[PDB]
Order: C-alpha cells, then structure tokens, then sequence
C-alpha cells in the first residue's frame, strides 16, 4: 500500500518525451559493464561476438520520493514510464536483447532520485584487423557506443573507477586469441546532427598460432 | 448469468492489483519452487560449444493477494491472465537465445488455487553454452551445464527452490533424446549464492552429463589410416628391381595420410592444443614417412 | 489480333437432337469466351459466360466446354425456339467474335 | 437492413463476453475437432533429423455465448475478432519452429453459426522433429509424425477428436517428394499424463519409403565400376608392375 | 439494366454524325463501355471502348481515327462519333456493357445508320 | 484551421463503421479488381523448386459506407488509415513464404474517391513452390504459377476479377529481371474456382513461362566429356610396346568421368528419373568402356 | 551468389511542418524517440532492396529533433540488403554500378 502510493505518485504529471533537466544543464551517465564472455574472434568477416551486462546512472529530479524505503527494486515493467538515454553501439553490426523468461531488464530508484537501469546484451562488434603479419599478429578489439539523438550539450557519458568487470575467461570461447586486458577512453565526434561524447572500451588479445600451425604449416 | 460468478471473482481478484510489487513486499522472502521437464535433449554441435534443449519449465508461489471462494478450488486459467499478475523473471546465466513458442497460441499456463498459490508453466526452447574440453576427443566426456536465477531481485527479495527432491526435479523424458553422437548418462541439480555488483542472487544449476559415441571416428578416422599405414608395409614385399612400384607406394601413402589429417582435424572446432586423434594421426604418419626412408636408403 | 473461327458455317436438324457448335480461337484464351444468341431483329444475348459458367435466366438446356484453344456449346435436346445465331467471342485481349453460327429447323 | 441489423447482433454477442473462461467454464469438457489439408511437406532431411509441412489447421467447438437466432445466417468475420474470442491453446509436441503466414494478412478465419459453433482456420507451416534409422539406409523407411496437444487445459476441460475420423486429414496422396513415397498415414487418439495431469492428444503420422534410384546411380554404380579396374589389372601381364600398381591406386582413389 | 439507345437516323454520305447510349440501373464509371458494329449477315464487329472512371479509350486498328468515344458522367452515358462516313459504313451499331468475366452481359437495342 | 475540415470529414467517415463486416454483407457480392505490377522475377532454384518475384499488389473494390463531399474527390490518405476499415483477406495459395515491406514505413497506399471506391496498393515479395519436370534438362521450359485468392470469402460472398482486360492485367517491368540461367518468354492468366472442404472459392492463377539457358552447361559438361572422348580414343594410336601409357590412359579417363558424372548430378536435386545429362554422360562412358573393349580384343 | 551487397548507413530527413512551430523556448529540443509514433513523418522506401531492418539496441535508433520554425530533423540507422545484378563477362577484370533507389 506504501510502496503502491508511491509509485502512483512518481509517475503523476510525469513526462517522458523529455529528459531530465532538459532546459538546464546536461544529463551525466555513469555507465557501467559487466563482460560475461567474448565469443569467436572470425576474420571472414572481421568481427566478433560479446555478452556483457550494460548498467546505466543518473539522477532524475523528478523521481523525488520521500519516504522511510531508501530503494525501490523494481522489474522490467516500470522501464517503460520512466525517461530512459537512448544508447547505442556504434561499431556493431547487430546487438539484441534477452527476452526469456522475461525481459532480462533492471531499474533501482533511490531515495534521492537517483536511477540505476540495467539490461543484457549480446553484441556483434566490428573490428577491423590488421591482417598483415598473422597468425603472428596481435590487435586490439574496440566496443564503441554513445547517445543517438543527444550531442553533448544534452548528455555526457562518464565511466567509473570501476567500470569494466570481466568474468573467470576460463570458459571464454577465444581459442585462437587470449584476453590480455583492456582499456576505455572517451573523446567527441563530430557528426551532421551535432557532437557526440563517444565511449570506447579496447581489450587487447594476443594471438596462438597452434591451429594454423597444425594445421597448415 | 452461469459463468457471471465466475466473472465477478476474476475481477475481485485483480481490481487493486499492483503487479510491480512481489508479493510478501513487506515481511518476507518470495520462495519459488521451480521443477523442469526435459521433453527432449537437442542435438549438441561441438562447433559453437552449446547445446538446445526443449523443457516445460514450471515455477510456482504463494500470492496472499490471489486468495477466492469459490464453487472451484482450482482456476484452470487462460494465460492472458498471467500479464495481469506478478511473475517471477527468471533468465539463464549461460543461455545464448533461447525462444517461447508462441503456436498456435501461447504455450503457457497458469493455475491459480484457492489458497493463494499459483503454478505458471511455460515451454521454451534454450541454447546454452557448453565449454569442453576436447583433450581426448573422440574418448571424451562433458558436463554441459544451465543455470538460472532472477534477474532484478537480490537473494534478499526472491529465492529459488526445488520442487522435489533435488535429485528428482529435474526429469529427462524417456523417448525424446535427439542426440547423434552422445549419450546422457544423467543429471545433477546444486544450488548456491553467487557475489555480484549489484547484490546477492541464489543461482540454480543443472549439469547434464553426455558421454560421445566413437563409432563414426572409427570409421572415417582411424579404420583408413591402418589401412594404409598396411599398404605401406605391404611396400616392402615387393622386388628392389621395381623401383617405380615401391616408390608410388610410398608417395601415395604419405598423400593419403596427409589428406586424412587435414580432413580430420575439421571435423572439431580449431583450438590451439591437440587432441588423441590428432596423435594417431600423427604416429600413423611417422610410421609411413620412415617406411617411405626405409625404402630410398635400400 | 486473336482470331475466332467458328465451324459449322450453318447447320440444321428437327426438334429434339443434340446439337453441337465448335468456336477455336487462333492463341490461348484461358476461358475468357463467351455466348450469345441473337434473334431476328434483336440484340444479342449472353448465354454462357467464361468457358462455362450459365448466365442467369437461361435454360439448363445450354452448357460450355472450355479448354485454352478449344471451345464447344452443346445445346442438348433443342427446342423449337431456339432458332438464332450463335456467336462466340473473346475477351481475354480486346474482344474479337467469331463469324457466327446460323441454326434452323 | 442487413448490415445495420449484423452490426447491431455483433456488437450484442461480444459485449460482456470475457474471453479469459473457456465455454463452459465449471461444466463439462468442451469437445475440439480438428481437421487438416495436407498442403505439402517439404526438407526431409538426415542433417537436421526434421521435416517441413504446410497445412490448413481447422478447429471447431461449441459457444453458447455467440449463438443468435435473429439473422438466418451463418457470418463469416473479419479475421482480426479471432483476437476477441477464446480459441483454443493447441499446440505441436514435437516441431521445432513455426509460424502463421501473414501476407497480405494473417491467413486466419473465424466462421461463426447460429446455433453458436464456431469455426478457426489457420495456414500453417512447421518443422517437425523426426529422428531417422539410419540402419538400412538408403533402402529404409522412415515414420514421421505431428503431435497435437492442449497445453493449459487437461481431459476435465477440453476433449479432442478427429472431425470425420477417416476423412479428417486430406491431401496426403497429391503430395509428391522427390526422393520419398507417402506409403500411408494414420489418425490416433489418445491421452498423455504429465506432473500436471493428463491431457488430449492427436497423431498424424506417415510413413515414407525413400526411393533407391537415385543412389543406384549416385553411389552403387560407380563402385561396381571401380572394381572392374582392379580386374583388368589382374588381365595385365606380370612384367609391367608400374602399370598393374597405379591401376590399383587409382581405384583405391576414386 | 437498361441501355436507352438513340433512335434510327439517315445521314449523307462524307458527312459525319454522332450517336448517344444512355445508361439506367447503375452507374458507368463502374464499369467499361463497349461499341459494336453488326453490318448486316455478317460477325459482330468490336469498335471500341471507354473506361468512364477516367476517360481512357482503345479502338480497334480499323477503326482508329475514324471513330471517337466520350462519356457524359453527369448525364450517365457514352457517345459514338463517325467521321468521313461513306456507304460501306451502314450498319447496325450496339452498346454493350461489361461484367462477369468479360462477357458483354446487357445490350443496347441497336442503332440503325444508313448512308445514300 | 485549413486542416480542420478534413479531420472533420476523417470523423465523419469513421463514426459507425464496423471493420469487421464486408461492404454489402446481406445482399450483394463484393467484387475486388485486382492487378500485378512485377518490379523483378527473382532467381529460381530449381533444388528447392521455388522463384522469388517483387510486386506491386493492387487490388480495388467499392464501399458505400465511405462515401465523401468534400474540396477534393480523391484521397490520398497514409497506411494507417488501411487499418481500421475492412479490407480483403488475399492470400497466395501455392507460395512458401511472402514478406510485406516495411522499411522505412508499411509499403501501402490508400485512396479513396469521393464515390467509395478503393485502391489498396501494398509491396511484397514472393515466394512460390514451382513445380519441375527434369527429363529434359538442361533442355527444358517450365511455366511457374502464382495462384491466388481469398482466406475466408467463398465465391458467395467474395469474387476477384482482373482490372483491364486479362491480358494487360501483370504487368512485369522492362529492367527488372533477375534471372541468371533462365529466360521470361511471356506470362497468361486464368480465373477459375477451386472446391474445398471450407466452400467454393475463387482463384486467380497467372503463370510465367520459362525457358533454361544453355549456355552453362555446354561449356560445363558437354565439352568436358567430348575432350574425355576423344583423350580415350587417342589411346589407339599408341604403339602396342607401350603398355603403361594406355593403362595411364584408361585409369585417368575412367577416374575423370566418374568425378564428372559425380558433378553433373549435383546440380540437380535428387530425382529418381534419369535426365538427358545423365543420357549423354552413361553413353559417352559407355563408348570409353568400348575404347577399353577394342583394346583387349586387339 | 545472391546479386546483392549490404550497407549500413544513418538515414536523415528533413521537411517543414507549420503544425510543429513554437515560439516561447529558445532552443531546438530534442524529444525522445518514442513521439515519432504520434507525428506525421514521410513514407518513404528503397525499391530495390531485399531485407532490411532498423537496429533495435539499447532502444530503436531513432531520432526527433524539432525546431522552433517547425522543421523537424528524423534520423535512423537502417542496414539494407540491397540488389546489385552484375555483369560478369569481364570477371575478374570488371567493374559494378550498385545503386540503391530511394522512393516515396
Ligand atoms: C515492420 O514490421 C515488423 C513486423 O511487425 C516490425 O517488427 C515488429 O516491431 C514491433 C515494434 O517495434 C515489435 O513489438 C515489440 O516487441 C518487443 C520485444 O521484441 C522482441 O520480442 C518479440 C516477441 O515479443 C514477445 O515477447 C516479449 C518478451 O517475451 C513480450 O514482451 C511481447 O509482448 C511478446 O509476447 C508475446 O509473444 C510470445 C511468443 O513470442 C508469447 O509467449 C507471449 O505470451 C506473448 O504472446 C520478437 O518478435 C522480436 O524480434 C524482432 O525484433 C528484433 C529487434 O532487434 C529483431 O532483431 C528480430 O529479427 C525480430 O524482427 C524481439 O526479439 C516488445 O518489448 C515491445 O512491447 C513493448 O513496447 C511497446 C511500445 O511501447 C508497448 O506497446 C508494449 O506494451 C511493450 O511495453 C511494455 O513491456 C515492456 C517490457 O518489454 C515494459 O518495459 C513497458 O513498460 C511496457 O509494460 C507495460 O505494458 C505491458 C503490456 O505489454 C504490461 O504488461 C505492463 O504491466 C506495463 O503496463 C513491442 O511489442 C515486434 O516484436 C516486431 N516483430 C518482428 C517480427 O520484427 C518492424 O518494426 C516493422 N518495421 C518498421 C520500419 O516499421
Ligand atoms: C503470440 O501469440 C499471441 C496470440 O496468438 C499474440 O497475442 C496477440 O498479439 C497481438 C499483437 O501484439 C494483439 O493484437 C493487438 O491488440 C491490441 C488491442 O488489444 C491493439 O492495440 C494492437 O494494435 C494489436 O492489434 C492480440 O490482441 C494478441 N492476442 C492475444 C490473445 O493475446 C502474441 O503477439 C504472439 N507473440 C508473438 C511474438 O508473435
Ligand atoms: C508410426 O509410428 C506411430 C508411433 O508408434 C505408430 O502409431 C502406433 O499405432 C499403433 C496401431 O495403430 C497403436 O497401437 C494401438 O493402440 C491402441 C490404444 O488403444 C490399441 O487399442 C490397439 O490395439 C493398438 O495396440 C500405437 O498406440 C501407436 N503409437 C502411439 C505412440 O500411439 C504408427 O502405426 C506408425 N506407422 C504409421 C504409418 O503411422
Ligand atoms: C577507465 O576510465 C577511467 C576514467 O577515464 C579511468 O580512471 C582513471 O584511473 C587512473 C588509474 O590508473 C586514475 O589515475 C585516474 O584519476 C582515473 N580517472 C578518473 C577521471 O577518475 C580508468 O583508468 C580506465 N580504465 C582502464 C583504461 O582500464
Ligand atoms: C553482475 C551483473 C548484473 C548487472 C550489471 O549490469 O552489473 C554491471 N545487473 C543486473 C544483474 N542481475 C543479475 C543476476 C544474476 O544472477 C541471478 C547475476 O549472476 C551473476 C548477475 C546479475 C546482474
Ligand atoms: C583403402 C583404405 C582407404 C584409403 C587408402 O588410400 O588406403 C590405402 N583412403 C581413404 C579411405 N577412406 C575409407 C573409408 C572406409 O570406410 C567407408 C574404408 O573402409 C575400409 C576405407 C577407406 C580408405
Ligand atoms: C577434358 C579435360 C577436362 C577434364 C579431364 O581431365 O578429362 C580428361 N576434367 C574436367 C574438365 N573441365 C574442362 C573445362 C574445359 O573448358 C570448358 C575444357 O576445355 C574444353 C576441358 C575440361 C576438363
Ligand atoms: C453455414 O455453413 C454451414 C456449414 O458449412 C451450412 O450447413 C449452413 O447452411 C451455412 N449457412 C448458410 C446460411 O448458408
Ligand atoms: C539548433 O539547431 C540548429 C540547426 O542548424 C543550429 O544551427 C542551432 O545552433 C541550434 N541551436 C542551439 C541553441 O543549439
């Protein structure tokens, strides 16, 4: 019954064609990742495979609910009233989403009007490799995403200390690859609509030749 | 008018009806019981290292929220009504894409009983991921596993059980096996608490263990390298006079062995360490490369 | 552009018989034909339309047999007033008629 | 009139009506029968041990809330109000994917008639799971089968039954496979009991003689030709041993 | 239902004249106008034709240009206009409609020209 | 405000509207005008016994119920206006799988006259089972069907007709053509009514009629088995001494044309009839046994 | 093979909409993406291709950005299976025209 007038009063006069602070100053994201596992490095088409938990903070005014409840731990079904950024991944040839049994979907509101939202993702990411030098060569596979209708005046991505957690890679399926770590970075690009803040992750993989070894040489 | 009753305990049942908050919100820990039914083991590719797997999975709980009277004890419902309630949203850890078939109408079902308690079964087809370890493929044994739990809900909100015994929730039907190459010995349940980021969550697992059929690498493997590994000595038989004979001997059989390794090595996916046949293959061709240099040096 | 030939030029038998018209188009109509029968000092009349099928208001006397090419309207058991033309026509392009079938006695 | 006179009973049959209870609801089980045109199948394949068919699925059953008794006639609708019914959960056991054809739209129909029956079409097209013996291959035949099944509803609720028994399946003999023959097929009723309880179920299988001519001049023919090589090595004289040993290791090639 | 056709007319040679098909019972942009010619002892002749809906027209290769099709969709009716007219042009004209396959389904009464 | 009057008159035509009956429900029979514009005959796979074709489906039928006055007679309205009054359910009866486009918005157009007529125009592809008779092949012409008709609407109640005259009614553009190993000589329509077990309906049926091209398979097959041939025969001319050059010879044939006969099969699906390539292909083998014959005899 | 190559591009259009004009905020707001489905926005489409689809991750790339004169700015990331019918008699010493036509 708490918890329930709540809600309903969250979302009273609640406007979700327009993001927070609209008029003021420029949204600040805290975005966050989990990499579960990195699937098959191909070359035929130069691309390969990623399966990560995307977490995303930032502070809604208009979430403002006081109370004695410091959280409120919802599921998928409130993701849809609530303004949500509209990021995506721009080196990926296709992405999906995981629906089963039910929309693998997250959202946290605290007190303060804070909002965590986060989703599991599998992504096909294009990264051109050097294909000089193999299979004695070595490279660096980018993950590249930012906002699609919002330059940087609206909103700014910022990672944490912490950002980018990766799994055991025990059961990685990179056979002829092994993770040797990764990197993030962020800069600003220019585009016809305007300048987006552009986030960037890089995980460096060394190459094994035993297959072609074996198999060729 | 007859069914007028049944109308009106349906509506009671739903007006004032929040299905964005668990039930027990307030004082407890929403325990689901889960049970699977296997109604067929997909077939299992080596090649992208997973597996597909049919199942009725069934979950069930206690909503103080759903309680009736009633002529029925039990409301055999249609599944539309189970977007109206809460459900619990539970999503598999290592599944890659899993679908809920939806002909020729959703296969779903929900149950709703006097009391309060609700059973909600769904049929769905998983691909999981299976890491193996082909060291001594094709004589090889694997544990695929599948685990589950609840995406958004901390192990201090919802919790899973087993329905049964644990080692009788999970059931494989007896005709439906549609593996090729393998065999189910069995199966085994745990369960445990795994630490995240974001809080604590109960992780159900299941490991089906497959044992794979040689036969088929017998035959296409290992029977043609003895052949001409055979051949090869058979070279020696013959007269040192006929030189040409004893030398396309030779150079036939080491073709032969060559082409059975480059076909053999495809059949697995490429991984950098070597597996058993990859050593048979490989002696087999040492045995034919030194028959070949017994050869020149008489 | 199609040509419709309609044979007998003429034909004639008593009251009764079985009587047969034969209409065969030079290229393919897919039962696209038509019959009609016109009376002295009279507009035509639809008898059959498509290969087959019988207009409304007309006798179960009257039946069609179609084919691509080949065309046929058998009359079984002929009255005595059934004494008109009988043209045959196309439709499947621009609508071309046969030269028609004259029936007497 | 008409039209005024349909929109007006329309509109009066699905007011009220709630779509969540099956007709019937505390009484009796509801009878489903079910007939089907065989359209074609398709993809009989060893690699992926299934099958394809296209088919007409009909269903029909009885809703005493849809009678009317003021227009002398049965209407059919547009197929968009199959969403303001209850129609049953049917479903198939054993195929793999599936789906309705949607062009130009949803090949569905809803038929309704006086009394209050109800007819559902569908065009469907599956892939059926049938795990092949390989034993006797290719000189074997094989048994394919499609597995109809309620899902949310047991035998208390729903009954299932071939609507003309012999002639509830149509079509069969038309079909034509290229390296297959339709030897025959056969109608089962039946129940099958789960953890949840028993519900109705019906089989149609077939059973498919692969045809051998096309192997006969694949496979067999060749190999009895080789042979006749390593034969005319043995014709060869003794001398020539590079001839007599690369007509052998050229059969062993081939 | 009915086609109302002009009444016979007796027209000079090299003149030209026109003829009128009014139409009752439906519409005519619903469907095709057709024009036939029976000179007399002889096959039907197809002149031409007129898609009301919108005008369009095709005539016979014989007969292009020496004959020119309109419809009146106010008034609900089709024109035949022949120009040049010499003696071998006294014949019976039709009007015919179309439906059902393409089958001429309703007939005007004819109209008689004749040239001197 | 300029906007105003036709949102008034949209109302107006909506208000009362049930989607759900045909025009005419009690007493007449609606008749929809159909027409084909093809923008591109797609390949033809003749192992599947399929083609793929692009078109512009139209079809036309009259409605009273919207009938309009207003400043314009013609409509032009988007394709969401096509939802929510009735429209026919046509389907093809012999396709495998149809998808209509929908990128960037649904490929459909709505226009409706100031009388109630409709043109419902709507960009789809095809895909329908052709079936093939390969006795001839590779010389052989085929006429591939495309039948349609109505999901629902018996002929009492439904009736399709062709717009123009049937022969101008399919339409296939000049440029598009996509077919690789094929040639489109013309096309031809009929309308008749198929009988089933639902009622009698009505069927629209055209049919493409195609001729395979030559060209491949001569440069292909042919020519490799006459060189064969005439390689075999060349062993005559050998001097008799030289024993292993002719047994060369006859091994190299005899290994080439079993893996030409292997290829030539292939490009075909599996048919348990004989077709004109296998004809050629067993005599021509037939005359390098003969060749071989001779050779013992002399 | 298939006659066919496949593109990914950023697909914008822009058109005037005297409905949409504002005068009281000095700025081009942009709106979320979901308000594309309660606006009027042009039909067009590509004639010649075979599949395509708009990526749909973490939400449907999608893009509204209005502006205080009434234009309105509609952007969306498409990959497009187009057809390309290639003349190979000079293969491999050829040259393709792949075009892709874009219609209302
Ligand atoms: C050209 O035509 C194409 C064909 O039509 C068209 O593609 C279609 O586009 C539409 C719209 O973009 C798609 O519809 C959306 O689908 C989203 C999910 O998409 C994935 O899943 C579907 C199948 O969806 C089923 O499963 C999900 C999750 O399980 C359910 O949520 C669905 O309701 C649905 O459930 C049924 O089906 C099951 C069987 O499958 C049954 O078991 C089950 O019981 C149900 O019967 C797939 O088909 C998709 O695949 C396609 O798309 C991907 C994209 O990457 C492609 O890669 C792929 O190749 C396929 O093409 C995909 O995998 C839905 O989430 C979405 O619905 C939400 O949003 C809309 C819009 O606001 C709401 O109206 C709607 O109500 C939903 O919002 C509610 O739910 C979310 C949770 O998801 C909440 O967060 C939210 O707050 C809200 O909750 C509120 O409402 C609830 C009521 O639903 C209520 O319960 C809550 O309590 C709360 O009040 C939308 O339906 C459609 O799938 C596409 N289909 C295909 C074949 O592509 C294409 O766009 C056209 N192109 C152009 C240019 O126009
Ligand atoms: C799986 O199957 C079920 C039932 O066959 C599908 O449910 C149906 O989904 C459609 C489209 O989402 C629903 O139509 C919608 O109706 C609302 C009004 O209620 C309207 O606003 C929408 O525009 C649309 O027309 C339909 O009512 C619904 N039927 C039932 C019984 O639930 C489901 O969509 C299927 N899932 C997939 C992924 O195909
Ligand atoms: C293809 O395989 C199926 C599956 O085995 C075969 O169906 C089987 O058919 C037999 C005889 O028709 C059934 O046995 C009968 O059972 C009834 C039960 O009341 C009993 O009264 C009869 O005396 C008889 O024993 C059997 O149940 C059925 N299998 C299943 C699983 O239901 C089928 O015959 C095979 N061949 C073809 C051409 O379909
Ligand atoms: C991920 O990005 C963050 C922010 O850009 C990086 O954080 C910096 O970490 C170094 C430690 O090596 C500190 O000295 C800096 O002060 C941090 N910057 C900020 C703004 O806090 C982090 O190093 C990156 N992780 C990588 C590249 O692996
Ligand atoms: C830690 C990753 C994660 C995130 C995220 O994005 O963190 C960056 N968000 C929501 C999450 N729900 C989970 C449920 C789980 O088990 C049932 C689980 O298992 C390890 C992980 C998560 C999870
Ligand atoms: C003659 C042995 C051989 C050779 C060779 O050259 O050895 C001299 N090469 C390839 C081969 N593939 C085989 C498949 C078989 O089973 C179906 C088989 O069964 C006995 C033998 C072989 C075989
Ligand atoms: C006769 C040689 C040959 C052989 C063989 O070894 O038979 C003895 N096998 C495969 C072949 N494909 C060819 C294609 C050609 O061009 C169109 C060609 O030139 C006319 C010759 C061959 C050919
Ligand atoms: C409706 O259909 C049924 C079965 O097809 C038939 O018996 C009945 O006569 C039909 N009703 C009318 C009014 O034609
Ligand atoms: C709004 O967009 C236009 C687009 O050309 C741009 O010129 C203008 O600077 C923008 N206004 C602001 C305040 O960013």
């Amino acid at each position: 019954g708490d918890v329930t007038v709540i809600l309903n009063n969250l979302l009273e006069g609640y406007d979700n064609k327009l993001r927070p602070d609209i008029g003021v100053k420029p949204t600040l994201i805290h975005t966050d990742m989990y990499v579960n596992s990195i699937g098959p490095v191909n070359a035929i088409n130069m691309e390969y495979t990623i399966d990560i938990f995307f977490a995303q903070t930032w502070y809604d005014r208009r979430l403002k609910f006081n109370s004695t409840i410091k959280v409120l731990r919802l599921n998928s079904n409130m993701v849809g009233k609530i303004w949500i950024p509209d990021t995506f991944f721009r080196n990926s040839k296709k992405a999906d989403a995981h629906w089963i049994t039910t929309p693998n979907r997250m959202l946290r509101i605290w007190n303060d009007g804070r909002v965590l939202y986060t989703l599991r993702l599998t992504i096909d990411a294009e990264c051109q490799l050097q294909l000089h030098n193999f299979p004695m060569d070595e490279h660096s596979c980018p993950l590249e995403f930012s906002s699609y209708g919002y330059p940087r005046e609206e909103i700014v991505y910022q990672w944490k200390r912490s950002s980018v957690e990766v799994g055991d890679t025990r059961s990685w399926r990179l056979y002829q690859f092994s993770f040797v770590g990764l990197r993030n970075t962020t800069e600003v690009v220019k585009t016809t609509s305007g300048d987006y803040v552009v986030m960037s992750v890089y995980f460096d993989l060394s190459r094994r030749m035993g297959y072609f070894t074996i198999q060729t040489y | 008018d007859n069914t007028t009753v049944f109308t009106r305990i349906l509506d009671r049942l739903l007006d004032g009806y929040d299905n964005r908050l668990r039930p027990g919100l307030g004082e407890r820990v929403t325990e689901v019981k889960t049970d699977i039914f296997v109604t067929s083991f997909g077939p299992v590719s080596d090649h992208d290292m997973e597996y597909t797997i049919d199942v009725f999975f069934r979950q069930s709980w206690k909503d103080e929220r759903l309680k009736f009277k009633g002529p029925m004890t039990v409301l055999r419902l249609n599944n539309l009504m189970a977007s109206k309630i809460w459900t619990p949203d539970t999503f598999f850890h290592n599944g890659k894409k899993s679908v809920a078939h939806n002909m020729t109408m959703p296969n779903k079902l929900l149950r709703i009983t006097e009391d309060g308690t609700l059973l909600y079964t769904m049929r769905l087809t998983v691909r999981a991921e299976c890491p193996m370890h082909l060291e001594d493929f094709p004589m090889d044994a694997h544990a695929c596993p599948l685990k589950f739990g609840s995406y958004a809900y901390t192990r201090a909100e919802v919790v899973y059980e087993w329905t049964r015994e644990p080692a009788r929730s999970v059931v494989v039907a007896e005709d439906g096996s549609r593996l090729n190459q393998y065999d189910l010995l069995g199966q085994t349940v745990d369960s445990g608490i795994v630490q995240s980021s974001t809080g604590e969550y109960v992780v159900m697992t299941t490991h089906f263990h497959l044992k794979r059929k040689i036969g088929y690498f017998v035959i296409q493997t290992y029977l043609p390298c003895i052949m001409t590994v055979i051949l090869s000595q058979v070279s020696f038989w013959l007269n040192r006079e006929s030189v040409p004979a004893r030398t396309v001997f030779g150079v036939t059989t080491v073709l032969t062995m060559t082409t059975l390794s480059i076909s053999a090595r495809n059949s697995l996916p490429k991984v950098a360490y070597a597996t058993a046949m990859d050593w048979f293959i490989a002696v087999c061709y040492a045995f034919v490369f030194s028959a070949l240099i017994e050869f020149a040096t008489v | 552009n199609i040509v419709m030939t309609q044979s007998p030029k003429s034909m004639s038998m008593s009251v009764g018989e079985r009587v047969t018209l034969s209409c065969k188009a030079s290229e393919y109509v897919g039962t696209y034909v038509s019959w009609y029968q016109q009376k002295p000092e009279q507009s035509p009349k639809l008898l059959i339309y498509g290969a087959s099928n019988r207009y409304t208001g007309v006798p179960d006397r009257f039946t069609g047999s179609g084919s691509a090419t080949d065309f046929t309207l058998t009359i079984g058991s002929v009255q005595a007033e059934d004494l008109a033309d009988y043209h045959c026509g196309q439709s499947y392009s621009y609508p071309t008629f046969g030269a028609g079938t004259k029936l007497e006695l | 009139s008409n039209m005024s006179l349909v929109k007006e009973t329309v509109d009066r049959l699905l007011k009220g009506y709630d779509i969540r209870l099956r007709p019937d609801f505390g009484g009796p089980p509801v009878a489903v029968g079910m007939n089907i045109d065989i359209a074609s199948i398709d993809m009989v394949s060893e690699v992926n041990m299934d099958y394809t068919l296209t088919m007409y699925f009909q269903q029909a059953w009885r809703d005493k809330r849809l009678s009317y008794n003021v227009i002398p006639l049965n209407l059919t609708l547009d197929n968009r109000v199959a969403d303001q019914l209850w129609v049953p959960d049917t479903y198939f056991l054993n195929d793999k994917k599936s789906f309705v054809h949607g062009v130009t739209v949803k090949n569905r129909m809803i038929r309704l008639h006086p009394d209050g029956t109800v007819l559902y079409g569908l065009r469907i097209t599956t892939t059926a799971a049938c795990m092949m013996d390989l034993r006797r291959y290719p000189l074997d035949e094989q048994n394919c089968t499609l597995e109809i099944e309620s899902y949310g509803y047991t035998t208390d609720d729903i009954e299932f039954y071939w609507r003309g028994d012999d002639n509830a399946v149509t079509g069969v003999t038309k079909i034509e496979l290229p390296q297959f023959s339709i030897v025959d097929y056969k109608l089962i009723t039946k129940k099958v009991v789960f953890s949840t309880g028993s519900y109705p179920r019906l089989s149609l299988s077939f059973k498919l003689k692969r045809n051998i001519g096309y192997f006969i001049l694949q496979t067999y023919m060749p190999s009895i030709l080789i042979t006749i090589l390593s034969w005319v090595s043995f014709w060869i004289n003794y001398d020539a041993s590079a001839a007599r040993v690369a007509l052998g290791i050229t059969t062993v090639l081939t | 239902v009915q086609l109302q056709q002009s009444g016979a007319e007796l027209v000079k040679p090299g003149a030209s004249v026109k003829l009128s098909c009014t139409a009752s019972g439906f519409n005519i942009k619903d469907t095709y106008m057709y024009w036939v010619k029976q000179r007399p002892e002889q096959g039907l002749e197809w002149i031409g034709r007129i898609d009301p809906a919108n005008g369009d027209t095709k005539y016979d290769p014989k007969f292009q240009g020496k004959a020119t099709i309109t419809t009146d969709t106010f008034s609900n009716t089709a024109y035949l206009q022949l120009s040049s007219l010499t003696s071998e042009d006294t014949a019976v004209y039709y009007c015919a409609r179309k439906g059902l396959r393409w089958a001429m389904d309703y007939w005007g009464q004819g109209t008689s020209v004749t040239v001197s």
